[PDB]
Protein backbone atom coordinates (compact mmCIF):
# COMPACT_ATOMS: atom_id res chain seq x y z
CA UNK A 1 0.00 0.00 0.00
CA UNK A 2 2.56 2.44 -0.98
CA UNK A 3 2.57 4.59 -4.42
CA UNK A 4 5.38 6.78 -5.51
CA UNK A 5 4.62 8.95 -8.63
CA UNK A 6 6.06 12.15 -10.30
CA UNK A 7 4.31 15.23 -10.18
CA UNK A 8 1.53 15.80 -12.89
CA UNK A 9 0.79 11.47 -13.22
CA UNK A 10 -2.10 10.23 -12.31
CA UNK A 11 -2.74 8.81 -8.76
CA UNK A 12 -5.09 5.62 -8.40
CA UNK A 13 -5.74 3.74 -5.42
CA UNK A 14 -8.23 1.45 -3.95
CA UNK A 15 -10.08 0.49 -1.03
CA UNK A 16 -12.31 -2.92 0.26
CA UNK A 17 -14.82 -2.94 3.26
CA UNK A 18 -16.68 -6.02 4.53
CA UNK A 19 -20.03 -4.87 5.97
CA UNK A 20 -23.06 -3.62 4.04
CA UNK A 21 -22.93 0.36 4.37
CA UNK A 22 -24.81 3.80 3.68
CA UNK A 23 -21.77 5.46 1.90
CA UNK A 24 -18.19 5.34 1.25
CA UNK A 25 -15.55 8.14 1.93
CA UNK A 26 -12.08 8.84 1.17
CA UNK A 27 -9.77 10.72 3.45
CA UNK A 28 -6.40 12.25 3.55
CA UNK A 29 -4.18 12.49 6.04
CA UNK A 30 -0.63 14.50 6.30
CA UNK A 31 1.09 16.55 9.13
CA UNK A 32 0.47 19.30 6.92
CA UNK A 33 -3.68 19.90 6.93
CA UNK A 34 -4.26 16.51 9.76
CA UNK A 35 -7.03 14.79 8.57
CA UNK A 36 -9.50 15.50 5.68
CA UNK A 37 -12.50 14.35 4.26
CA UNK A 38 -12.05 14.19 0.29
CA UNK A 39 -15.31 12.91 -0.96
CA UNK A 40 -18.42 11.23 0.03
CA UNK A 41 -20.25 8.76 -2.18
CA UNK A 42 -23.61 7.13 -1.67
CA UNK A 43 -24.21 3.21 -1.80
CA UNK A 44 -26.80 3.53 -4.78
CA UNK A 45 -24.39 5.66 -6.82
CA UNK A 46 -21.41 4.45 -8.96
CA UNK A 47 -19.40 7.34 -9.50
CA UNK A 48 -18.47 11.13 -8.05
CA UNK A 49 -16.70 13.84 -9.47
CA UNK A 50 -15.26 17.21 -7.35
CA UNK A 51 -12.04 19.18 -8.55
CA UNK A 52 -9.25 16.88 -9.11
CA UNK A 53 -10.95 13.54 -7.90
CA UNK A 54 -12.81 11.11 -8.70
CA UNK A 55 -14.44 8.41 -6.70
CA UNK A 56 -15.71 5.08 -7.96
CA UNK A 57 -18.26 2.68 -5.89
CA UNK A 58 -18.54 -0.97 -7.00
CA UNK A 59 -20.94 -2.64 -4.03
CA UNK A 60 -20.83 -5.55 -5.80
CA UNK A 61 -18.18 -6.72 -4.57
CA UNK A 62 -17.40 -3.81 -1.86
CA UNK A 63 -14.22 -2.25 -3.59
CA UNK A 64 -14.07 1.38 -4.26
CA UNK A 65 -11.24 3.35 -6.11
CA UNK A 66 -9.35 7.16 -5.96
CA UNK A 67 -7.76 8.69 -8.57
CA UNK A 68 -6.41 11.66 -8.83
CA UNK A 69 -5.66 13.84 -11.98
CA UNK A 70 -3.05 16.13 -12.60
CA UNK A 71 -0.94 15.14 -8.90
CA UNK A 72 0.89 17.98 -7.30
CA UNK A 73 3.54 17.46 -4.35
CA UNK A 74 0.62 18.78 -1.80
CA UNK A 75 -1.21 15.37 -2.92
CA UNK A 76 1.60 13.43 -0.83
CA UNK A 77 0.04 11.97 2.22
CA UNK A 78 -1.72 8.44 3.23
CA UNK A 79 -5.13 7.96 1.88
CA UNK A 80 -8.07 6.22 3.66
CA UNK A 81 -11.31 5.13 3.08
CA UNK A 82 -13.95 5.83 5.71
CA UNK A 83 -17.70 3.46 4.86
CA UNK A 84 -20.81 4.99 7.74
CA UNK A 85 -24.43 3.40 8.62
CA UNK A 86 -27.29 5.70 9.23
CA UNK A 87 -27.41 7.52 12.25
CA UNK A 88 -23.11 7.81 12.71
CA UNK A 89 -22.41 5.22 15.11
CA UNK A 90 -20.28 3.17 12.82
CA UNK A 91 -18.19 5.27 10.59
CA UNK A 92 -14.62 2.84 9.89
CA UNK A 93 -11.51 3.66 8.53
CA UNK A 94 -10.14 0.70 5.98
CA UNK A 95 -6.64 0.22 4.88
CA UNK A 96 -4.50 3.04 3.89
CA UNK A 97 -2.37 4.01 1.08
CA UNK A 98 0.87 5.95 0.80
CA UNK A 99 1.71 8.69 -1.75
CA UNK A 100 4.93 10.31 -2.50
CA UNK A 101 4.46 12.70 -5.41
CA UNK A 102 8.34 13.66 -6.13
CA UNK A 103 8.50 17.48 -7.15
CA UNK A 104 10.12 18.54 -10.42
CA UNK A 105 13.70 20.52 -9.83
CA UNK A 106 13.65 22.84 -12.75
CA UNK A 107 16.99 24.33 -11.32
CA UNK A 108 19.39 21.10 -10.19
CA UNK A 109 23.15 22.37 -8.62
CA UNK A 110 23.83 19.43 -6.53
CA UNK A 111 26.33 20.67 -4.41
CA UNK A 112 28.57 19.27 -0.96
CA UNK A 113 28.70 22.07 2.10
CA UNK A 114 30.23 22.56 5.08
CA UNK A 115 28.37 24.40 7.53
CA UNK A 116 30.29 27.11 10.03
CA UNK A 117 30.78 25.42 13.75
CA UNK A 118 28.84 26.54 16.26
CA UNK A 119 30.58 28.30 19.40
CA UNK A 120 27.90 25.99 21.51
CA UNK A 121 28.48 22.96 19.92
CA UNK A 122 31.27 20.38 19.52
CA UNK A 123 29.26 19.25 16.38
CA UNK A 124 30.93 19.42 12.34
CA UNK A 125 27.56 20.07 9.98
CA UNK A 126 27.61 19.17 6.68
CA UNK A 127 25.24 20.07 3.73
CA UNK A 128 24.41 17.97 0.33
CA UNK A 129 21.95 20.22 -1.28
CA UNK A 130 19.87 21.27 -4.48
CA UNK A 131 19.84 17.74 -6.05
CA UNK A 132 17.39 16.55 -8.85
CA UNK A 133 14.22 14.47 -7.33
CA UNK A 134 16.17 11.40 -8.86
CA UNK A 135 18.49 10.93 -6.09
CA UNK A 136 17.89 9.25 -2.82
CA UNK A 137 19.95 10.01 0.55
CA UNK A 138 21.14 6.96 2.12
CA UNK A 139 21.02 6.88 6.04
CA UNK A 140 24.60 6.65 8.02
CA UNK A 141 26.32 3.04 8.31
CA UNK A 142 28.25 4.55 11.38
CA UNK A 143 27.57 4.88 14.79
CA UNK A 144 27.67 8.32 15.77
CA UNK A 145 27.30 9.89 12.47
CA UNK A 146 23.71 11.61 11.74
CA UNK A 147 22.16 11.78 7.97
CA UNK A 148 18.97 13.07 7.65
CA UNK A 149 16.40 11.97 4.13
CA UNK A 150 16.03 14.51 2.18
CA UNK A 151 13.28 17.82 3.15
CA UNK A 152 12.18 19.70 -0.08
CA UNK A 153 12.50 23.54 0.71
CA UNK A 154 10.68 26.13 -0.90
CA UNK A 155 12.18 30.21 -1.11
CA UNK A 156 8.86 31.11 -2.47
CA UNK A 157 10.47 34.52 -2.63
CA UNK A 158 12.60 33.14 -5.87
CA UNK A 159 10.16 30.73 -6.99
CA UNK A 160 12.76 28.23 -6.42
CA UNK A 161 12.44 24.52 -4.61
CA UNK A 162 15.22 22.48 -3.77
CA UNK A 163 16.06 19.09 -1.89
CA UNK A 164 18.82 19.03 0.95
CA UNK A 165 19.92 16.77 3.53
CA UNK A 166 21.75 17.04 6.26
CA UNK A 167 24.93 15.07 8.29
CA UNK A 168 26.48 15.98 11.45
CA UNK A 169 29.23 14.27 13.75
CA UNK A 170 31.47 15.32 16.33
CA UNK A 171 33.84 12.39 15.97
CA UNK A 172 37.21 14.13 15.08
CA UNK A 173 36.97 11.72 11.62
CA UNK A 174 34.03 12.93 10.31
CA UNK A 175 34.65 14.79 6.98
CA UNK A 176 31.79 16.74 4.88
CA UNK A 177 33.74 15.66 1.76
CA UNK A 178 32.83 11.94 2.07
CA UNK A 179 30.06 12.10 4.40
CA UNK A 180 27.58 11.45 2.02
CA UNK A 181 29.59 9.00 -0.10
CA UNK A 182 26.95 6.21 1.05
CA UNK A 183 24.16 7.75 -1.55
CA UNK A 184 24.84 7.40 -4.78
CA UNK A 185 26.72 11.11 -6.11
CA UNK A 186 25.63 12.50 -9.01
CA UNK A 187 28.68 13.35 -10.94
CA UNK A 188 28.57 16.84 -11.42
CA UNK A 189 28.38 17.15 -7.27
CA UNK A 190 29.79 20.41 -6.78
CA UNK A 191 32.71 20.05 -3.65
CA UNK A 192 33.60 23.90 -3.41
CA UNK A 193 37.30 24.93 -2.52
CA UNK A 194 37.46 25.44 1.44
CA UNK B 1 -7.37 24.98 10.20
CA UNK B 2 -10.41 23.29 11.67
CA UNK B 3 -13.47 24.04 13.46
CA UNK B 4 -12.78 21.38 15.67
CA UNK B 5 -10.87 22.28 18.65
CA UNK B 6 -8.83 19.59 20.18
CA UNK B 7 -6.28 20.19 22.77
CA UNK B 8 -3.51 19.61 23.25
CA UNK B 9 -1.46 19.12 20.17
CA UNK B 10 1.13 16.92 22.21
CA UNK B 11 1.03 14.95 25.68
CA UNK B 12 3.63 13.16 27.59
CA UNK B 13 2.34 11.30 30.86
CA UNK B 14 3.46 8.68 33.32
CA UNK B 15 1.39 5.89 34.26
CA UNK B 16 -0.37 7.36 36.97
CA UNK B 17 -1.24 10.81 35.79
CA UNK B 18 -4.55 12.04 34.99
CA UNK B 19 -5.19 14.44 32.12
CA UNK B 20 -7.85 15.26 29.94
CA UNK B 21 -8.36 15.99 25.93
CA UNK B 22 -10.50 18.72 25.27
CA UNK B 23 -12.70 18.22 22.01
CA UNK B 24 -15.20 21.48 21.53
CA UNK B 25 -17.12 22.64 17.96
CA UNK B 26 -19.56 25.24 18.01
CA UNK B 27 -20.74 23.64 14.25
CA UNK B 28 -23.90 22.44 16.03
CA UNK B 29 -23.06 18.98 15.07
CA UNK B 30 -25.03 15.87 16.33
CA UNK B 31 -22.29 13.06 16.53
CA UNK B 32 -18.73 13.62 18.06
CA UNK B 33 -15.92 11.33 17.70
CA UNK B 34 -12.60 9.76 19.48
CA UNK B 35 -10.43 7.41 17.43
CA UNK B 36 -6.82 6.20 18.47
CA UNK B 37 -4.16 5.39 15.45
CA UNK B 38 -1.07 3.76 16.11
CA UNK B 39 1.98 4.65 13.35
CA UNK B 40 1.23 3.54 9.89
CA UNK B 41 -2.01 1.80 10.73
CA UNK B 42 -5.88 3.12 10.26
CA UNK B 43 -7.48 5.52 12.60
CA UNK B 44 -9.32 2.86 15.00
CA UNK B 45 -12.95 3.82 16.41
CA UNK B 46 -13.03 4.39 20.41
CA UNK B 47 -16.26 6.23 21.25
CA UNK B 48 -19.31 8.10 19.38
CA UNK B 49 -21.75 10.06 21.53
CA UNK B 50 -24.92 11.38 19.85
CA UNK B 51 -27.90 12.24 21.10
CA UNK B 52 -27.49 11.54 24.71
CA UNK B 53 -25.83 8.13 23.80
CA UNK B 54 -22.18 7.30 24.56
CA UNK B 55 -21.37 4.45 21.75
CA UNK B 56 -18.18 2.17 23.04
CA UNK B 57 -15.83 -0.03 20.92
CA UNK B 58 -13.18 1.13 23.33
CA UNK B 59 -11.85 -2.29 24.92
CA UNK B 60 -11.14 -0.27 28.59
CA UNK B 61 -13.20 2.52 28.58
CA UNK B 62 -12.38 3.28 32.30
CA UNK B 63 -9.34 4.54 30.92
CA UNK B 64 -10.56 7.36 28.92
CA UNK B 65 -14.34 8.49 30.32
CA UNK B 66 -15.55 9.94 28.06
CA UNK B 67 -17.59 13.15 29.00
CA UNK B 68 -19.75 15.47 27.16
CA UNK B 69 -21.43 18.20 29.07
CA UNK B 70 -23.19 19.55 26.55
CA UNK B 71 -23.59 18.37 22.38
CA UNK B 72 -20.71 20.35 21.79
CA UNK B 73 -18.10 18.91 23.98
CA UNK B 74 -16.84 15.62 24.51
CA UNK B 75 -14.13 15.19 26.26
CA UNK B 76 -11.63 11.92 27.18
CA UNK B 77 -10.51 12.08 30.63
CA UNK B 78 -6.87 9.63 31.11
CA UNK B 79 -6.08 7.91 33.76
CA UNK B 80 -4.13 4.66 34.14
CA UNK B 81 -2.87 4.76 30.80
CA UNK B 82 -0.09 1.51 29.66
CA UNK B 83 3.06 2.53 27.22
CA UNK B 84 0.98 0.30 24.57
CA UNK B 85 -1.80 3.55 24.65
CA UNK B 86 0.43 5.61 22.84
CA UNK B 87 -1.02 6.52 19.81
CA UNK B 88 -2.19 9.85 18.12
CA UNK B 89 -6.04 10.69 19.55
CA UNK B 90 -8.42 12.09 17.15
CA UNK B 91 -11.19 13.92 17.53
CA UNK B 92 -14.12 14.66 15.26
CA UNK B 93 -17.30 15.64 14.36
CA UNK B 94 -20.48 15.17 12.26
CA UNK B 95 -23.30 16.83 11.53
CA UNK B 96 -25.28 13.54 10.78
CA UNK B 97 -28.45 16.32 9.81
CA UNK B 98 -32.20 15.57 10.53
CA UNK B 99 -32.09 12.21 9.55
CA UNK B 100 -28.60 11.08 10.04
CA UNK B 101 -27.56 10.65 6.67
CA UNK B 102 -24.33 13.16 6.54
CA UNK B 103 -21.98 11.15 8.05
CA UNK B 104 -18.92 12.93 6.53
CA UNK B 105 -16.79 13.93 9.57
CA UNK B 106 -14.32 16.84 10.40
CA UNK B 107 -11.40 16.17 12.86
CA UNK B 108 -9.13 18.09 15.20
CA UNK B 109 -5.50 18.19 15.03
CA UNK B 110 -4.84 15.52 17.25
CA UNK B 111 -3.13 14.61 20.53
CA UNK B 112 -0.25 12.58 19.71
CA UNK B 113 0.10 10.87 23.23
CA UNK B 114 3.21 8.95 24.90
CA UNK B 115 3.30 7.18 27.80
CA UNK B 116 6.30 6.55 30.18
CA UNK B 117 6.91 3.95 31.95
CA UNK B 118 10.30 5.34 33.29
CA UNK B 119 9.66 9.34 33.78
CA UNK B 120 13.84 9.16 34.63
CA UNK B 121 14.03 8.50 30.12
CA UNK B 122 12.62 11.66 29.76
CA UNK B 123 14.74 14.87 28.36
CA UNK B 124 14.28 17.69 26.50
CA UNK B 125 16.46 18.61 23.72
CA UNK B 126 19.92 20.34 23.16
CA UNK B 127 19.24 23.22 19.86
CA UNK B 128 21.94 24.66 18.17
CA UNK B 129 22.15 27.01 14.87
CA UNK B 130 25.15 26.49 12.35
CA UNK B 131 25.77 29.71 9.86
CA UNK B 132 25.78 28.76 6.32
CA UNK B 133 28.65 27.74 4.57
CA UNK B 134 30.56 31.30 2.33
CA UNK B 135 31.10 28.55 -0.74
CA UNK B 136 27.24 28.00 -0.91
CA UNK B 137 26.99 31.79 -0.43
CA UNK B 138 29.75 32.61 -3.61
CA UNK B 139 28.42 29.68 -5.49
CA UNK B 140 24.18 30.31 -5.61
CA UNK B 141 24.14 33.84 -4.08
CA UNK B 142 21.74 31.86 -0.99
CA UNK B 143 21.89 31.24 2.16
CA UNK B 144 21.16 28.11 4.30
CA UNK B 145 21.02 27.89 7.99
CA UNK B 146 20.61 24.92 10.10
CA UNK B 147 19.19 23.75 13.29
CA UNK B 148 19.75 20.69 14.77
CA UNK B 149 17.95 19.52 17.93
CA UNK B 150 19.42 16.94 19.47
CA UNK B 151 19.21 14.09 22.25
CA UNK B 152 14.91 14.62 23.26
CA UNK B 153 12.93 12.18 24.43
CA UNK B 154 10.20 10.97 23.21
CA UNK B 155 9.42 12.70 20.43
CA UNK B 156 7.23 15.54 21.05
CA UNK B 157 9.24 18.63 19.63
CA UNK B 158 7.69 21.28 17.23
CA UNK B 159 10.46 23.63 16.00
CA UNK B 160 10.11 27.26 14.39
CA UNK B 161 12.26 30.05 13.02
CA UNK B 162 12.01 33.20 14.34
CA UNK B 163 13.47 35.97 12.39
CA UNK B 164 14.42 39.80 13.90
CA UNK B 165 11.89 38.81 16.68
CA UNK B 166 8.70 36.86 14.19
CA UNK B 167 8.39 33.54 13.47
CA UNK B 168 9.38 32.71 9.71
CA UNK B 169 7.58 29.81 7.49
CA UNK B 170 8.84 30.90 3.91
CA UNK B 171 11.89 29.13 2.99
CA UNK B 172 12.01 26.62 5.91
CA UNK B 173 12.21 23.41 6.05
CA UNK B 174 12.09 20.74 8.85
CA UNK B 175 12.44 16.95 8.76
CA UNK B 176 9.12 15.35 8.43
CA UNK B 177 10.65 12.41 10.61
CA UNK B 178 13.08 12.19 13.64
CA UNK B 179 16.00 10.64 13.31
CA UNK B 180 17.11 7.98 16.85
CA UNK B 181 20.23 8.57 17.54
CA UNK B 182 20.49 4.63 18.24
CA UNK B 183 18.14 2.78 15.85
CA UNK B 184 18.56 -0.64 17.70
CA UNK B 185 17.17 0.20 20.87
CA UNK B 186 13.54 0.99 21.72
CA UNK B 187 14.40 3.91 24.28
CA UNK B 188 16.91 5.19 21.84
CA UNK B 189 16.51 9.52 21.86
CA UNK B 190 15.60 11.66 18.85
CA UNK B 191 17.68 14.25 16.52
CA UNK B 192 15.74 16.45 14.50
CA UNK B 193 17.27 19.18 11.56
CA UNK B 194 15.73 22.31 10.50
CA UNK B 195 16.81 24.48 7.33
CA UNK B 196 16.08 28.27 6.45
CA UNK B 197 17.63 29.18 3.38
CA UNK B 198 17.77 33.37 2.62
CA UNK B 199 19.20 35.01 0.10
CA UNK B 200 22.81 36.02 0.76
CA UNK B 201 21.84 39.83 0.94
CA UNK B 202 19.66 39.09 3.99
CA UNK B 203 22.41 36.76 6.15
CA UNK B 204 25.29 38.94 5.33
CA UNK B 205 23.94 41.74 7.89
CA UNK B 206 24.79 41.70 11.17
CA UNK B 207 21.49 43.55 12.81
CA UNK B 208 19.77 40.29 11.30
CA UNK B 209 19.41 37.68 14.01
CA UNK B 210 18.35 34.32 13.61
CA UNK B 211 16.96 32.14 16.38
CA UNK B 212 16.19 28.44 16.05
CA UNK B 213 13.67 27.41 18.90
CA UNK B 214 11.86 24.34 20.19
CA UNK B 215 8.68 23.77 21.90
CA UNK B 216 9.45 20.19 24.02
CA UNK B 217 6.38 18.68 25.48
CA UNK B 218 7.73 16.69 28.63
CA UNK B 219 6.33 16.47 32.42
CA UNK B 220 3.80 18.67 33.75
CA UNK B 221 3.38 20.07 37.23
CA UNK B 222 1.67 17.09 38.76
CA UNK B 223 4.29 14.95 37.62
CA UNK B 224 6.65 14.15 40.68
CA UNK B 225 10.44 14.66 40.71
CA UNK B 226 13.07 13.00 42.81
CA UNK B 227 16.13 13.26 40.15
CA UNK B 228 19.17 15.23 40.73
CA UNK B 229 19.41 16.38 37.19
CA UNK B 230 16.63 19.04 36.15
CA UNK B 231 12.98 18.25 35.83
CA UNK B 232 12.39 17.42 32.27
CA UNK B 233 9.04 20.33 32.16
CA UNK B 234 7.11 21.10 28.86
CA UNK B 235 10.04 24.23 27.60
CA UNK B 236 11.36 25.65 24.90
CA UNK B 237 14.98 25.54 23.81
CA UNK B 238 16.57 28.22 22.24
CA UNK B 239 19.31 29.03 19.92
CA UNK B 240 20.73 32.24 17.93
CA UNK B 241 22.60 32.84 15.22
CA UNK B 242 23.63 36.92 14.00
CA UNK B 243 23.89 37.75 10.48
CA UNK B 244 28.03 38.02 8.98
CA UNK B 245 28.87 40.26 6.76
CA UNK B 246 31.00 39.79 3.95
CL1 LIG C 1 -32.95 17.74 20.71
CL1 LIG D 1 -26.96 15.58 23.83
CL1 LIG E 1 19.81 12.03 38.15
NA1 LIG F 1 13.65 16.82 -10.73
Amino acid sequence: QALSIQEGENATMNCSYKTSINNLQWYRQNSGRGLVHLILIRSNEREKHSGRLRVTLDTSKKSSSLLITASRAADTASYFCATAAVGGFKTIFGAGTRLFVKANIQNPDPAVYQLRDSKSSDKSVCLFTDFDSQTNVSQSKDSDVYITDKCVLDMRSMDFKSNSAVAWSNKSDFACANAFNNSIIPEDTFFPSP
Amino acid sequence: DTEVTQTPKHLVMGMTNKKSLKCEQHMGHRAMYWYKQKAKKPPELMFVYSYEKLSINESVPSRFSPESPNSSLLNLHLHALQPEDSALYLCASSPLGREGLNTEAFFGQGTRLTVVEDLNKVFPPEVAVFEPSEAEISHTQKATLVCLATGFYPDHVELSWWVNGKEVHSGVCTDPQPLKEQPALNDSRYALSSRLRVSATFWQNPRNHFRCQVQFYGLSENDEWTQDRAKPVTQIVSAEAWGRAD
